[PDB]
C-alpha cells in the first residue's frame, strides 16, 4: 500500500508470492497449529528442492505447474485478515476517515472550542505554503531524460526542505479516526 | 483438473499463458505502460497536493466517458441491417406481444360477462 | 414619514392592494349572476321577516 | 379566482419597483403570501363545484393543481438567488417577473371554464418556459434542448386547436360544464377516431408518453433549476389535467382507442425506469425517472375509472413535491462542483449529514415508501389497472423492483462509499438550502396526513 | 445543520405554540355543537350546520 | 448487501401488492374480518401472492 | 432505442425533411427568365384546370 | 485568440461572512431575508394554512353524508324496506320503447 | 427468538474481545477463557438441538 | 476496544521477540538492525516466514510489494508503527 | 353515544367467575389500582369539561334537501334542470356509498364478535352485505370515472330492456 509496484515481477517475486499464499491457504485447511506446522514443512522442502534449479526454462515451467496445482488445490473460503481486503473489517471506518480540509469550514465558534488546536493547525499550513515551491523545483530538476518513469519520489536532498508531495501522506487520516 | 474461463469467472493471472513471457518486447510494453502511469500519476499528485487549489480536480477521463456515452452515441450511428432489425423488434416486438395478452384476456371476460358466467360476487370498486 | 423610508417602503402596499380590488372584483361576479337568487328548486323559500335578498 | 390573480399580477411591479436589496426579501415574502390565500379554494363544504363566473372555476381537480403552483413559485425563487447573484439587477428582476408569469398562466390555465381559453393559456406558458431554459441555461445544448421543447408541443398543440373549433361548431360552444352535461355518444367512424387523435395528442406529448419523451430529458438536463422545478412539477401536469378535462365528449372510443397508449405506457415505464439504472447524469436519471411516473399516470386517465382517477390525482401531487425536490438536492451539490455526473461526487453523507437525510427522504418518496401518497396513488393506480386487465401486475410488478433499485443506486453511488477528498469545495449546507428541501417534504408528509384534498373529482 | 435545526424549530413554535394552546382552550371551555332537530318554521343560517367553533367562526365571518 | 436486502424483498413484495389488489376487488377490504368471508372462494391468486411475499 | 432509433425516425427525419425541401426550393438563379418561364407554366395549369372542369 | 475574459474562480462563501445564509452577500440583507422565508413561509404558512385546512367543516358533504346514510338506515328498517334497491330511478318514471 | 438472540449475543461477546474476529479457525479454547460467554453458548445451542425441556 | 495501544518500545519488543523464537537465528547477535539476508545469513524463503510471522503476532497483513523490503527488525518495527498510527 | 339501531350490538354475556385456585388474580388488583390512580384522575378532567360545555352549549343542524326533479323528467339539452337533477343524484351516489361502509362496519364487527362462530353466527349480516352489494353492483358498476345520473338511467334501462326480454320469452 506504501510501496508503488513495479512495471513487472522479477521470477523471485512471483515465486515468493506463491509460496506465501500456498502457506496461508495450507494454514487454512489444516487450522490446528501443530498440523500446519507439520505441512508447513513440508511445503517448504517442495520449494528446497527446486530452488537451486538453474535452467530458468525448466524453473519458469516449474512455476507453471505449481500455480495450476494452486489453484486446485485452493481453499475455496481462505482465511483473511479482518482489515484485508475482503475481511470483515475493511473499509469499516471509511466513514470516519473525514479529511484535514473540512476544518477549513469549521465556523469560528466551533474553532473557539479548540484554541490550542488550530494554532498548531496554523504551523502546519504556514509551513506546507513555504515548501511547495522548492518541493515543484526539485521534482522537475530530477526528472529522467529517457521517458522511463516510475511512481517512486525522492527524498528532500537538501537542509531544511521537506520530501517532495508529502501533505497527503503525512496529514493523512489515523487508521482508527475517532 | 484444469479451469475453463468464463466472461463472468475469468482467467486468473497466475494461470494466463502471457502473465509469464519475458521476452524484450514484453517488457518494453511493461515499460512503457508504467512510464504513462507513472506521469499521469505526477500530474494528479501535484494538482492534489497544491496549496492554492481551491476547487476539485477536474478529471478529463471522465467527461470523455460521459460524452463518449451521450453526446457522442448520434453521430457515430449507422443504420445497418442488424441495427435496423433490432430496433424494429426491440422496439415494437414487446408492444405487439403484451397488446395480444391483454387484448385476449380482456376479450374473454367481455365474453364471460356478457353471457353472465363471470362471478362479480362483492367487486363494487374498480 | 420621510421621503427616504416612504420611497422604500411604499411598494408594500402593491400585492394587499392587488388582493382588495381582487376580492372587489370578485364581489362585482357576484352581483352579475343573481338571475337565479331564491329561484332554483334546490334552495328557493319565502324571504324571512326583515330579508331582502337570500345572498348578496 | 381575480382575489388570488390581481395579487400575483402586483409580485410584477413589486419586484421593478423594489430596491435592488430589497427585491428577493420582498417578492418571495408576497409569494408565500399568496400561497396562503390560494387555500381559500379548498373550503368545500358541499358537492357542488366553485364556479366563480363563467371565466374561472375549480372544483377537486383543479384545486390540488392551483395551491400546488402557488406554492412552487416561493420555492422556485429560493432556488434561484444563489446562481442568479453574479447577474446585474434588472437582469434578476426579468427573471423573477419570468417566474411570477408562469405562477399568473398557470393558475388561470388550471381555473379555466372554457377549452380555448384554456388551449390560449396552455400555449402560453411555453413562452416564458423557453425564455427561462434558454437565457439561464448554462450549456450550448441548451438552445436545441429549447427548439424540442417548442415543437414537440407545438405540433401536437396543431391538432388540438383544429379539434377544439370544429367541437365547438357542431355544439356551440367550449365551456366545460356544459359540454359535460349535454355530451352523447360518438359514432366509431374513422373521422371520430381523427378527433379523439387530435384531442389527445397534444396532451399525450406534454406527460410525456413514451416515444415522443426524448424532449423532457433534453430540457431538464439544459435548463436551470427554477425550470426545472416547475416542468418537473406543474407543467407536465398539464397534459394529465388535459386528458380528464376533455376525454368526458370522447365516449365510448376511447375503450379501443386507449390500447396503443395504455401500451406505450406499461411497457415504456419500463424502458425509461431501466434506463435510470445506466445514466451518467443526475438531472438526466431524475428525468427519466419522471417519464416513468407520468407512465402510470397516462394508464390509469386512459382505463377511465374512479380508482384509476383518485390514484393519478394524488400521483400528479405526490411526484411534483417529489421530483421537485430532488431536482433541488441535485442542483446543491451541482452548485459546488459544477457537474452533473453522478458518480463523481461521493460518499457525501460524511460531509453533508443533514442534506444526507433530505436525500433520502427524497428518495424514499420516491420508490413509494408507505404510507406516503407517492405510494397510494401508485398503489390505486396498480388495483385499477389489475381490474382492467390482470395481466397488467406483471409489468407494474418489474417496474416495481426497478424503482427501489435506481432509487438506492443513486443514494448509495452519491451519499455513500469513501468521500471524494480532492473536492476541498465542499461548502456547507446553505441555511437556503436545507429550508428548500423542508419546504417540499413537510407538505409531503402533512398531505400524508390528510390525503382527503387530493383525491380528485371521482372520490 | 444545528443552526438550520434551531432556526426552523424556532419559527414552527413561534406561532405552532399559541395555535395548539388556542385549539386546547377553544376544545374545553367552548366545546362542539351538539346536534339538535331543526325547529319548526326556523332557517338556519349556512354556519349552523357545523360543529366546531373555529370552523362555525370562519364559515360564518368570512363564507 | 444492503441493496441486495432490498432487491429480494422488493422481488417478495410484488406477491403482497398482488394479495392486496386482489382483496380489493373481490372483497372490497383490506381488514382481516371482511377478507375472513373469503373463506369459500378460490384464493389462489391471492395465496400465491402472499407465499411469494413471504419467500 | 432513446439515444439513436426514436431520434432517428421522430425529430431527426422531420428536420432533414424539411432542410432537404428548404435547399431545392430556395436555390435560385436570379435569372428572370428562368422566372418568367416558370411563371408561364403556372398561367398554362390554370387555364387547363379551367378547361377541364368546365361543364 | 480573441479578447475574452478568463473563466471566474471558485469562491467560498462563508470566507468573509462566515454566517452566510445563503441568501445574499450583504449581511444584514441575508439574515433579514433569512427571517422573512422563515416566518412566512413556516410561521404563517404551514402553520395557519395548516390549521385553516384543518377546520374546513365537512369537506365535500363527507361528514352530512354518513349522517344522512344513519337517518335512511335507521328509517329503511324500521318499515321493512330494502336497504338499497338495485333501480335508481322508479320504474313508473321509465317508458322503455315498445321493441 | 430466545436462543438466537443469545447466540448471536455469545458470538458478538466473542467477536469484540478477540478485537472484531470473526472466524472460527482463529478462536478456540473459549469454554476455559470466556467462562461466562462460553456457558451462555452452549445453553443455546442445545436449546436450538431440541434438548428436552428447554425453549 | 479493551487492547492498550501499541508503543514503539513495545512494537519493538515483541518484534524481537518472535524472532528470538526463531531456531534459524541465534538471539544473542541478533539486534535491531541486524540485516536478515546479511547480518544473519538467511535466505528470500526464511523472510517470507518471518513476514508471515509478524503478521500472526500483530493480526494484520502486510502486502508483498512491501513486505519485500522488510530485512531488518527495525524495518519491521517502522512499517508496523506507521501503519497503525503509533508516534511515540 | 350512537344509535343502537343503525350500529347493533347484542347484549354482553359476561360469566360469574368462580375462581377455583387461592393464589390472588394479578389482574384483579392491577385494575383496581388502575382504575383509582388513572382512572379516576382522568374523569374528574372530564367532568370539569363537560361542565364548561354545558354552559356555551350552541347547537348544529342536520341539512335537509328537498327533491327535485329526475334526470327522467329533464328535457335533453336542458342545462338549467340536468344540472339540479345531476347535483341530486350525486348527493344520493354519496350516502349510497356511507351505506355501503356502514353493512361493511357491522359485517367486521360482528365477524370479530362471533370469533370461532363466525361461519354460523354471521348468516344475517353476510346476507344483508351479500343483498346490499348486489343492489350497489345494479345501480353503480361500470358507471366510470365520468359516472352521472345520465350514464346510471342508461343502465337502468339497458338492464330492464334485458329483463322484460327474458320475461316475455318465458
Ligand atoms: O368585504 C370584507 C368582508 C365582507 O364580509 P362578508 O361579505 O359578510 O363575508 C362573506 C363573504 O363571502 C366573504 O367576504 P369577501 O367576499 O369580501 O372576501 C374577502 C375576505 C375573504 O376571506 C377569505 O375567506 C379568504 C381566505 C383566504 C385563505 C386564508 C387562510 C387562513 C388565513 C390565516 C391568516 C393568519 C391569521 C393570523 C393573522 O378576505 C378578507 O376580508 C380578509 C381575510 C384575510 C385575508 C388576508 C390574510 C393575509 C394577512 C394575514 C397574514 C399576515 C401575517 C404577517 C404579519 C406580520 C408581517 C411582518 O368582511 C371581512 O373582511 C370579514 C368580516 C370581519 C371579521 C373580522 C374578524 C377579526 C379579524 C381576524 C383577522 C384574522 C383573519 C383570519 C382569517 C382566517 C380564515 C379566513
Ligand atoms: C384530580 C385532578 C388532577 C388531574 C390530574 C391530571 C390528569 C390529566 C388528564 C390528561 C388528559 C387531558 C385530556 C384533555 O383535557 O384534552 C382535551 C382537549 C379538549 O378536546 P376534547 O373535548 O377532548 O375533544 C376535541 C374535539 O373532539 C375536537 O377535536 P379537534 O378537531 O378540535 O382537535 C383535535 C385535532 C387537533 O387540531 C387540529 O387538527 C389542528 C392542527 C393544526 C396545528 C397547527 C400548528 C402547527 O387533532 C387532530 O388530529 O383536547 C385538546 O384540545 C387537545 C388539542 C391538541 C390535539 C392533540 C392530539
Ligand atoms: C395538549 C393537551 C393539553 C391537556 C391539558 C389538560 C388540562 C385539563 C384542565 C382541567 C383541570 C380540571 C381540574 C379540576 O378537576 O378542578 C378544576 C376546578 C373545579 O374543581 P373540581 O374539579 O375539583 O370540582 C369537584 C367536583 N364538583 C364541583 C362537582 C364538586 O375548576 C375551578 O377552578 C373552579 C371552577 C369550577
Ligand atoms: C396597506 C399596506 C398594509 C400591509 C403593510 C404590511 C407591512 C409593510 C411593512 C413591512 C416592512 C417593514 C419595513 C422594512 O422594510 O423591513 C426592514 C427589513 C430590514 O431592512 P434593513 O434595510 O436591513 O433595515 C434594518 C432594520 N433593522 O427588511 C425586511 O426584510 C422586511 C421584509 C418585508 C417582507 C414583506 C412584508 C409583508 C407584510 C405582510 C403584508 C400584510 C398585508
Ligand atoms: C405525521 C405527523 C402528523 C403531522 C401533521 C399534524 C397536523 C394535523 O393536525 O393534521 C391532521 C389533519 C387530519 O385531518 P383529516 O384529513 O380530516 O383526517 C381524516 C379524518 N379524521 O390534517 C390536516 O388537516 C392538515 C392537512 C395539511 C394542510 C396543508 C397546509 C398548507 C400546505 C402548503 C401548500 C403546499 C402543498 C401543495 C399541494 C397541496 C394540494 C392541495
Ligand atoms: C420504439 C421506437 C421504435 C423506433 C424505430 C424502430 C425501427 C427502426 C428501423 C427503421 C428502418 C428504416 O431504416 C432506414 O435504414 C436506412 C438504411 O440506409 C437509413 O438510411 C440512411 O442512409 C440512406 C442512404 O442510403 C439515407 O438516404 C438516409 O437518410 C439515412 O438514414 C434510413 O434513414 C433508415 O430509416
Ligand atoms: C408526433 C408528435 C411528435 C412530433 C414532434 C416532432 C419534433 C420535431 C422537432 C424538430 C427538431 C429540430 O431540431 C433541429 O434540427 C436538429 C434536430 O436533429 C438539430 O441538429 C443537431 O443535431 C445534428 C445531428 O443530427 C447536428 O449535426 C447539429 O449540429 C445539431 O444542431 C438542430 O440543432 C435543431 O435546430
Ligand atoms: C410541419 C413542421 C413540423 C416541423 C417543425 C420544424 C422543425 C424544424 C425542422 C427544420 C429545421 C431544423 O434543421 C435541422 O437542424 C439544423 C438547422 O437548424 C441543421 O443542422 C445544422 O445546424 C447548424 C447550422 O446550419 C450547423 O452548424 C450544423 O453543423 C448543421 O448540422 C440540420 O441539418 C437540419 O436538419
Ligand atoms: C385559520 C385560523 C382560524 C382562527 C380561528 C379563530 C376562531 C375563534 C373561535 C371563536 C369561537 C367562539 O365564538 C363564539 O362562541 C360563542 C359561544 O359563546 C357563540 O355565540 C353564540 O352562542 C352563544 C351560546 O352561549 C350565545 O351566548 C351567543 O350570544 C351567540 O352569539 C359564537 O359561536 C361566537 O360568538
Amino acid at each position: 500500500a506504501f510501496c508503488a509496484p513495479p512495471a513487472y515481477l522479477t521470477h523471485q517475486q512471483k515465486v515468493l508470492r506463491l509460496y506465501k499464499r500456498a502457506l496461508r491457504h495450507l494454514e487454512s485447511w489444516c487450522i490446528h497449529r501443530d498440523k500446519y506446522r507439520y505441512f508447513a514443512c513440508l511445503m517448504r522442502a517442495r520449494f528446497e528442492e527446486h530452488k537451486n534449479e538453474k535452467d530458468m526454462m525448466r524453473a519458469t515451467q516449474l512455476l507453471r505447474e505449481a500455480e495450476e496445482e494452486f489453484w486446485q488445490n485452493q481453499h475455496p473460503q481462505p482465511y483473511i485478515f479482518p482489515d484485508s481486503p475482503g475481511g470483515t473489517s475493511f473499509e469499516r471506518y471509511e466513514c470516519y476517515k473525514v479529511p484535514e480540509w473540512c476544518l477549513d469550514y469549521w465556523h469560528p465558534s466551533e474553532k473557539a472550542m479548540y484554541p490550542d488546536y488550530f494554532s498548531k493547525r496554523e504551523q502546519w499550513k504556514k509551513l506546507r505554503m513555504e515548501s511547495w515551491d522548492r518541493e515543484v523545483k526539485q521534482l522537475q530538476e530530477e526528472t529522467s531524460p529517457d521517458g522511463i518513469m516510475t511512481e517512486a519520489l525522492p527524498p528532500a536532498r537538501r537542509e531544511g526542505d521537506l520530501p517532495p508531495l508529502w501533505w497527503h501522506i503525512v496529514t493523512r487520516p489515523r487508521e482508527r479516526p475517532t | 483438473s484444469k479451469y475453463k474461463p468464463a466472461p463472468l469467472a475469468t482467467l486468473p493471472s497466475t494461470l494466463d499463458p502471457a502473465e509469464y513471457d519475458v521476452s524484450p518486447e514484453t517488457r518494453r510494453a511493461q515499460v512503457e505502460r508504467l512510464s504513462i502511469r507513472a506521469r499521469l500519476k505526477r500530474e494528479y499528485l501535484l494538482q492534489y497536493n497544491d496549496p492554492k487549489r481551491v476547487s476539485h480536480i477536474e478529471d478529463p477521463a471522465l467527461i470523455r466517458w460521459t460524452y463518449a456515452r451521450s453526446a457522442n452515441i448520434y453521430p457515430n450511428f449507422r443504420p445497418t441491417p442488424k441495427n435496423s432489425l433490432l430496433g424494429a423488434v426491440a422496439g415494437f416486438g414487446p408492444l405487439i406481444f403484451w397488446y395480444y395478452v391483454f387484448k385476449t384476456d380482456r376479450d374473454r371476460k367481455e365474453r364471460l360477462i356478457q353471457e353472465g358466467k363471470l362471478d362479480r360476487k362483492f367487486n363494487i370498486s374498480y | 414619514t420621510l421621503f427616504q423610508l416612504l420611497r422604500e417602503h411604499w411598494v408594500h402596499i402593491l400585492v394587499p392592494a392587488g388582493f382588495v380590488f381582487g376580492c372587489y372584483l370578485d364581489r362585482k361576479d357576484d352581483e352579475k349572476l343573481t338571475a337565479f337568487r331564491n329561484k332554483s328548486m334546490l334552495f328557493q323559500r319565502e324571504l324571512r321577516p326583515n330579508e331582502e335578498v337570500t345572498w348578496k | 379566482m381575480l382575489k388570488i390573480i390581481l395579487p400575483s399580477l402586483m409580485l410584477l411591479p413589486l419586484t421593478w419597483l423594489s430596491s435592488p436589496k430589497k427585491t428577493w426579501t420582498n417578492v418571495t415574502s408576497y409569494s408565500f403570501l399568496i400561497s396562503l390565500t390560494s387555500l381559500t379554494l379548498l373550503w368545500q363544504t358541499d358537492e357542488n363545484y366553485k364556479n366563480f363566473s363563467n371565466m374561472f372555476s375549480s372544483d377537486p381537480l383543479s384545486t390540488p393543481l392551483i395551491i400546488l403552483t402557488a406554492w412552487l413559485l416561493p420555492l422556485m425563487l429560493m432556488a434561484s438567488q444563489n446562481h442568479l447573484k453574479k447577474d446585474n439587477n434588472v437582469l434578476q428582476k426579468l427573471y423573477i417577473s419570468m417566474l411570477i408569469s408562469l405562477q399568473i398562466l398557470l393558475i388561470m390555465t388550471f381555473s379555466a371554464t372554457e377549452l380555448i381559453m384554456f388551449y390560449i393559456l396552455f400555449e402560453a406558458t411555453l413562452i416564458p418556459t423557453l425564455i427561462i431554459i434558454t437565457r439561464w441555461g448554462n450549456q450550448t445544448e441548451r438552445l436545441n434542448a429549447g427548439i424540442y421543447f417548442l415543437f414537440y408541443t407545438l405540433i401536437g398543440s396543431i391538432p388540438l386547436l383544429i379539434a377544439l373549433i370544429l367541437i365547438q361548431n357542431h355544439v356551440g360552444t367550449l365551456n366545460l360544464m356544459i359540454l359535460s352535461f349535454t355530451t352523447h355518444t360518438l359514432d366509431a367512424s374513422w373521422s371520430n377516431n381523427l378527433l379523439w387523435l387530435a384531442c389527445m395528442m397534444a396532451f399525450l406529448i406534454k406527460m410525456p408518453l413514451y416515444g415522443v419523451h426524448l424532449w423532457l430529458p433534453k430540457a431538464h438536463v439544459e435548463a436551470p433549476i427554477a425550470g426545472s422545478m416547475i416542468l418537473a412539477a406543474i407543467l407536465l401536469k398539464l397534459g394529465s389535467y388535459g386528458m380528464i378535462r376533455i376525454s368526458i365528449i370522447l365516449d365510448p372510443l376511447t375503450k379501443y382507442m386507449a390500447y396503443p397508449f395504455i401500451l406505450l405506457s406499461l411497457w415504456g415505464m419500463i424502458m425509461t425506469s431501466s434506463i435510470c439504472l445506466r445514466q451518467t447524469d443526475l438531472k438526466s436519471l431524475i428525468a427519466y425517472s419522471s417519464v416513468s411516473h407520468m407512465a402510470l399516470v397516462i394508464a390509469s386517465i386512459m382505463i377511465q375509472t374512479p380508482w384509476s382517477f383518485m390514484g393519478a390525482t394524488m400521483l400528479m401531487i405526490a411526484h411534483g413535491l417529489t421530483s421537485s425536490l430532488l431536482f433541488c438536492l441535485a442542483n446543491s451539490n451541482y452548485e459546488r462542483i459544477h457537474s452533473r455526473t453522478m458518480i463523481m461526487a461521493r460518499g457525501l453523507q460524511m460531509v453533508f449529514p443533514l442534506m444526507a437525510t433530505w436525500w433520502l427522504m427524497a428518495s424514499l418518496a420516491n420508490l413509494a415508501l408507505p404510507p406516503s401518497i407517492n405510494l397510494m396513488g401508485e398503489l390505486f393506480i396498480t388495483m385499477s389497472l389489475f381490474s382492467w386487465s390482470n395481466f397488467t401486475i406483471i409489468l407494474m410488478g418489474i417496474n416495481i423492483i426497478i424503482t427501489g433499485m435506481y432509487s438506492m443506486y443513486m443514494i448509495i453511488t452519491t451519499q455513500r462509499g469513501k468521500l471524494t477528498n480532492h473536492m476541498i469545495n465542499l461548502q456547507p449546507s446553505h441555511t437556503r438550502e436545507l429550508t428548500l428541501m423542508a419546504l417540499h417534504m413537510i407538505p409531503l408528509i402533512l398531505l400524508t396526513t390528510s390525503p382527503k384534498l387530493i383525491t380528485g373529482l371521482t372520490m | 445543520d444545528a443552526r438550520f435545526l434551531r432556526l426552523m424549530k424556532f419559527y414552527l413554535m413561534l406561532t405552532g405554540i399559541p395555535v395548539i394552546i388556542g385549539i386546547t382552550l377553544v376544545n374545553i371551555f367552548i366545546g362542539e355543537a351538539e346536534l339538535a332537530e331543526i325547529p319548526e318554521g326556523y332557517i338556519p343560517e349556512h354556519w349552523e350546520y357545523y360543529k366546531h367553533p373555529i370552523s362555525r367562526w370562519i364559515a360564518r365571518n368570512f363564507y | 448487501a444492503a441493496l441486495q436486502a432490498i432487491l429480494y424483498n422488493r422481488i417478495g413484495d410484488i406477491g403482497f401488492i398482488l394479495a392486496m389488489v386482489w382483496f380489493s376487488l373481490n372483497m372490497n377490504s383490506w381488514e382481516l374480518q371482511q377478507i375472513m368471508f373469503s373463506n369459500n372462494n378460490d384464493n389462489l391468486i391471492p395465496l400465491m401472492g402472499l407465499l411469494i411475499a413471504a419467500t | 432505442l432513446d439515444l439513436i432509433w426514436l431520434e432517428k425516425t421522430i425529430p431527426k427525419s422531420t428536420s432533414t425533411l424539411h432542410t432537404n425541401m428548404t435547399t431545392l426550393t430556395t436555390n435560385q438563379k436570379g435569372l428572370i427568365k428562368l422566372y418568367f418561364m416558370s411563371f408561364l407554366i403556372n398561367i398554362i395549369l390554370i387555364i387547363i384546370l379551367y378547361s377541364i372542369n368546365l361543364e | 485568440q480573441w479578447q475574452e475574459d478568463p473563466e471566474p474562480e471558485d469562491e467560498n462563501v462563508y470566507a468573509k461572512n462566515p454566517d452566510f445564509h445563503g441568501y445574499d452577500s450583504d449581511p444584514v440583507v441575508d439574515v433579514w431575508n433569512m427571517r422573512a422565508v422563515f416566518f412566512f413561509g413556516f410561521s404563517i404558512v404551514l402553520v395557519f394554512g395548516t390549521t385553516f385546512v384543518a377546520y374546513v367543516p365537512d369537506y365535500r358533504m363527507q361528514e352530512w353524508a354518513r349522517r344522512e346514510a344513519e337517518r335512511l338506515v335507521k328509517y329503511r328498517e324500521v318499515n321493512g324496506l330494502p336497504i338499497m334497491e338495485s333501480n335508481y330511478f322508479d320504474p313508473s318514471k321509465i317508458q322503455l320503447p315498445e321493441d | 427468538a430466545f436462543f438466537k438472540a443469545m447466540l448471536f449475543m455469545c458470538s458478538g461477546s466473542i467477536i469484540h474481545s478477540l478485537a472484531d474476529e470473526q472466524d472460527i479457525r482463529k478462536m478456540g479454547n473459549i469454554t476455559k477463557i470466556m467462562p461466562f460467554t462460553s456457558s451462555c453458548l452452549v445453553i443455546g445451542s442445545l436449546a436450538l438441538t431440541g434438548m428436552p425441556f428447554l425453549t | 476496544s479493551d487492547a492498550p495501544p501499541l508503543t514503539l518500545d513495545g512494537i519493538k519488543d515483541r518484534v524481537l521477540y518472535v524472532l528470538k523464537l526463531y531456531d534459524k537465528i541465534d538471539p544473542e547477535k541478533l539486534s535491531v538492525n541486524s540485516h536478515f539476508m546479511k547480518d544473519l545469513g538467511l535466505d528470500s524463503l526464511d523472510q517470507v516466514e518471518i513476514i508471515m510471522a509478524m503478521e500472526d503476532e500483530f493480526g494484520f497483513e502486510i502486502p508483498d510489494i512491501d513486505a519485500e523490503k522488510l530485512m531488518c527488525p527495525q524495518e519491521i518495527v517502522d512499517y508496523i508503527a506507521d501503519k497503525k498510527d503509533v508516534y511515540e | 353515544s350512537w344509535d343502537k339501531d343503525v350500529y347493533p350490538e347484542p347484549p354482553s354475556r359476561t360469566p360469574a367467575p368462580s375462581p377455583q385456585t387461592s393464589l390472588p388474580n394479578p389482574i384483579t388488583y392491577l385494575t383496581k389500582a388502575y382504575d383509582l390512580v388513572v382512572d379516576w384522575p382522568v374523569t374528574l378532567v372530564r367532568e370539569f369539561i363537560e361542565r364548561q360545555h354545558a354552559k356555551n352549549r350552541t347547537y348544529y343542524y342536520h341539512r335537509q334537501y328537498r327533491r327535485v326533479p329526475d334526470i327522467t323528467e329533464c328535457k335533453e339539452g336542458d342545462v338549467l334542470c340536468i344540472y339540479e337533477a345531476e347535483m341530486q343524484w350525486r348527493r344520493d351516489f354519496k350516502v349510497d356509498q356511507e351505506i355501503m361502509n356502514i353493512i361493511q362496519e357491522r359485517l367486521k364487527a360482528c365477524q370479530q364478535r362471533e370469533g370461532e362462530n363466525y361461519q354460523q353466527n354471521c348468516a344475517k349480516e353476510l346476507e344483508q352485505f351479500t343483498k346490499v352489494t348486489k343492489a350497489y353492483q345494479d345501480r353503480y358498476l361500470d358507471l366510470g370515472a365520468y359516472y352521472s345520473a345520465r350514464k346510471c338511467l342508461a343502465k337502468q334501462k339497458q338492464r330492464m330492456l334485458e329483463e322484460r326480454k327474458a320475461a316475455r320469452q318465458e
